[PDB]
């Protein structure tokens, strides 16, 4: 949940989900393990 | 440390890290650069600190 920022570096923030460096608005994030486990094993992410 | 071809992208990437802040260069440019000497230090402390 950091390298949704402008301008990281991770395998999140080069292979999923790119912000430009000149953003405006924001990231909103929020724990949810009450209905996203059981586990639950359709979250897939680009290795 | 001397005489390395060192990958450094397979270690920010290819890792579970909590905290990886580099100070007088970035993270992306480090494979294209040369140093001249560089030295590892390590240690093991609770993390507040």
């Amino acid at each position: 949940v950091r390298q949704i920022a402008p301008g990281q570096t991770g395998k999140i923030a080069d292979y999923n989900y790119k912000l430009p460096d000149d953003f405006t608005g924001c990231v909103i994030a929020w724990n949810s393990n009450n209905l996203d486990s059981k586990g639950n094993y359709n979250y897939l992410y680009r290795l | 440390i001397s005489n390395c071809v060192a990958d450094y992208s397979v270690l920010y990437n290819s890792a579970s890290f909590s905290t990886f802040k580099c100070y007088g260069v970035s993270p992306t440019k480090l494979n294209d650069l040369c140093f001249t000497n560089v030295y590892a230090d390590s240690f093991v402390i609770r993390g507040d600190e």
